[PDB]
């Protein structure tokens, strides 16, 4: 996935091939850990783009992107 | 895109002193970062987000704000505190710097002392003449040099060079020189530096007339 | 284990380009981005670049935007920073700070000096500088020593060949019409000098030059 | 709530937002009774042959003054023409090179996406929530 | 995951942390890859059962999960 930012926080633009896989990249606060569950289809024009939020000792809920260090955005497209 | 603006480009203080030091952002950003910086020494970070110490800094510094507003506070000055300090904004492209606040030691006012040097002969060999006035162990660092030729204020041509604060005395010293051609020395008989000062309601005057002795 | 190690200090001359490196080791060269730092001689930092490695994505200050090429060789684990048509003003240090998640330089480097510069090496002029002619009143004397017009820096300034350590100040050199000045200054009790003698000593390594200049009271017309 | 970033449980305040393109559009337009232009063919009577010979062609609006047409051969002929009763509050709708005469306040009352007319961007949509439509809500997405 | 059959089937029994990776397990007809890129979430009542075709040098349409070797049943559940 190519590594960016979207207002001073980091934004990820994922590509099929990483379809479960776990998203690691450096960060000055240690080495982040985000976790990818999503439709999660081929880079297109058709893309979404939403956070995926810090949890630390919580279960996750009516969510399927999280990192376990530094809250991050994710995008990714839906085509097949 | 933005300017980050940090409000006292000096700063005296004595250990044990509370210093505070701001860094106005020209838009609202919440990644800002203060650094500290040494004589001969890389920047380190010291803050980061807005109010994280970095690990391995002194409880002493702590950050806080929001809303375009940003504060460094120093809770009680150390000795190896004195240094510059520098906000960072990295919330949009451009990264930007402020233009760094300079932390240095304080103590009792004290006079400079003032000498004045007519050029060597032998730099009048060379058709430049250069007139040097030192102005020795003096604080605050303020101070301000006035040259005269025969009465008449001289400008252009003045070089001034301070030293940095003294690591011992807390002092600072400072060589001002008027450089003029040998021909236009040669024709002039007085010559002046004063020096303005907060030690003397007036300035301190050394002078001399070119052909006397 | 975090470090960056730049390139060696540069002179260079007006209108050259010089090609700094930055060399990361002790962590994820692909997973930081890469961040170069002017500050001028008695300036504050100014941010100059950003570079990903994963994706060799720059941004650019505006106003270094095309003074700078930003990049780098994931191979080597090597940022590099172009600078081109160098004028004096671009003499700094350039430092290359890893970022960490947002924009905070975590991990800085040694930092390169570049020296931009025509001049030619030049040894400096080295004048005794004795009080006024018949002397000052009170119980010290000043005595100076001016060096004027000397490139490359630095020099060496003694007084009695470092044995008059006290009492000195030296003052930083600055450029006049693109050659270095300083002065110095040494303060001693008067029953010390004349009747003993106080000798300014200047060494150029450069022009491998060292004079002697020993103050001599001043004489009328 | 804990389960994706908050410190408390309960309603959080979400947006989402899509850059809306359009595809295709109709438009309806507006046809005043003057601009409209009549083609009059006024052929001499005169039996001549062919199987170069066309009667003059001339157009006129309701706007335009007496026409003086010329018939080669024959001289000028002049008249004057009046739209005499044709109603336009109707509007006149254009889906692909294909039209209908529509009444109007029903063209305006369309759940359609909109622009004024004096548009060229053809971006600004207004009413675009008439062609989407968004599900219920997630924490995030 | 769980692996276990449905008539004579194999069938995987897949949780949440199993998002975005390859499900590999043996079987007497060598090592059967399947590919699962269904919203997959925790495994709970909310349960989806389907069958995962085998596809051979064929690109996949209209479907989220095939297996290239061995026709394999899924089930995971879609809570959050």
């Amino acid at each position: 996935f190519h590594l960016t930012t979207r207002n001073g926080e980091p934004h990820m633009i994922v590509s099929r091939q990483e379809k479960g896989k776990s998203l690691l990249f450096k960060t000055e606060d240690g080495v982040n850990m985000c976790t990818l569950m999503a439709d999660l289809g081929e880079l297109c024009e058709d893309t979404i783009t939403y956070k995926c939020p810090l949890l630390r000792q919580n279960e996750p809920e009516d969510i399927d992107c999280w990192c376990n260090s530094t809250s991050t955005w994710v995008t990714y497209g839906t085509c097949t | 895109a933005i300017v980050a603006t940090q409000s006292p480009a000096i700063m005296s203080a004595s250990p044990g002193e509370k210093v505070t030091i701001s860094c106005s952002a020209s838009s609202s950003v919440s990644y800002m970062y203060w650094y500290q910086q040494k004589p001969g020494s890389s920047p380190k970070p010291w803050i980061y987000r807005t109010s994280n110490l970095a690990s391995g800094v002194p409880t002493r510094f702590s950050g806080s704000g929001s809303g375009t507003s940003y504060s460094f506070t120093i809770s009680s000055m150390e000795a190896e505190d004195a240094a510059t300090y520098y906000c960072q904004q990295y919330h949009n492209y451009p990264r930007t710097f402020g233009g760094g606040t300079k932390a240095k030691s304080a103590r009792a006012d004290a006079a400079p002392t003032v000498s004045i040097f007519p050029p060597s002969s032998e730099q009048l060999t060379s058709g430049g003449a250069s007139v040097v006035c030192f102005l020795n162990n003096f604080y605050p660092k303020d101070i301000n040099v006035k040259w005269k030729i025969d009465g008449s204020e001289r400008q252009n041509g003045v070089l001034n060079s301070w030293t940095d604060q003294d690591s011992k005395d807390s002092t600072y010293s400072m060589s001002s020189t008027l450089t003029l051609t040998k021909d236009e020395y040669e024709r002039h008989n007085s010559y002046t530096c004063e020096a303005t000062h907060k030690t003397s309601t007036s300035p301190i005057v050394k002078s001399f007339n070119r052909n006397e002795c | 284990a975090a470090q960056l190690q730049e390139s060696g200090p540069e002179l260079v001359k007006p209108g050259a380009s010089v090609k700094i490196s930055c060399k990361a080791s002790g962590y994820t060269f692909t997973d930081y981005f890469i961040n170069w730092v002017r500050q001028s001689h008695g300036k504050s930092l100014e941010w100059i670049g950003d570079f990903y490695p994963n994706n060799r994505g720059p941004t650019y200050n505006q106003k270094f935007e095309g003074k700078a090429t930003l990049t780098v060789d994931k191979s080597s684990s090597t940022a590099y920073m172009e600078l081109r048509s160098l004028t004096s003003d671009d003499s700094a240090v350039y430092y290359c700070a890893r970022g960490l998640w947002d924009a905070w330089l975590s991990y800085w480097g040694q930092g390169t000096l570049v020296t931009v510069s025509a001049a030619k090496t030049t040894a400096p002029s080295v004048y005794p500088l004795a009080p006024v002619c018949g002397g000052t009143t009170g119980s010290s004397v000043t005595l100076g020593c001016l060096v004027k017009g000397y490139f490359p820096e630095p020099v060496t300034l003694t007084w009695n060949s470092g044995s008059l350590s006290s009492g000195v100040h030296t003052f930083p050199a600055l450029l006049q019409s693109g050659l270095y000045t300083l002065s110095s200054s040494v303060t001693v009790t008067s029953n010390t000098w004349p009747s003993q003698t106080i000798t300014c000593n200047v060494a150029h390594p450069a022009s491998s030059t060292k004079v002697d200049k020993k103050i001599e009271p001043r004489v009328p017309i | 709530g804990w389960g994706n970033g908050c410190g408390l449980f309960g309603k959080g305040g979400i947006v989402t937002c899509a850059m809306f393109r359009c595809k295709k559009n109709m438009e309806g337009k507006v046809v005043q009774p003057e601009n409209l232009e009549y083609t009059i063919v006024i052929t001499p009577h005169s039996g001549e042959e062919h199987a170069g010979k066309h009667g003059k062609e001339i157009k006129i609006t309701p706007q335009s003054s007496i026409t003086e047409a010329e018939l080669t051969g024959y001289g000028t002929v002049t008249m004057e023409c009046s739209p005499r009763t044709l109603d336009f509050e109707m509007v006149l709708l254009q889906m692909e090179n294909k039209a209908w005469l529509v009444h109007r306040q029903w063209f305006l009352d369309l759940p359609l996406p909109w622009l004024p007319g004096a548009d060229t961007q053809g971006s600004n949509w207004i009413q675009k929530e008439t062609l989407v439509t968004f599900k219920n809500p997630h924490a995030k997405k």
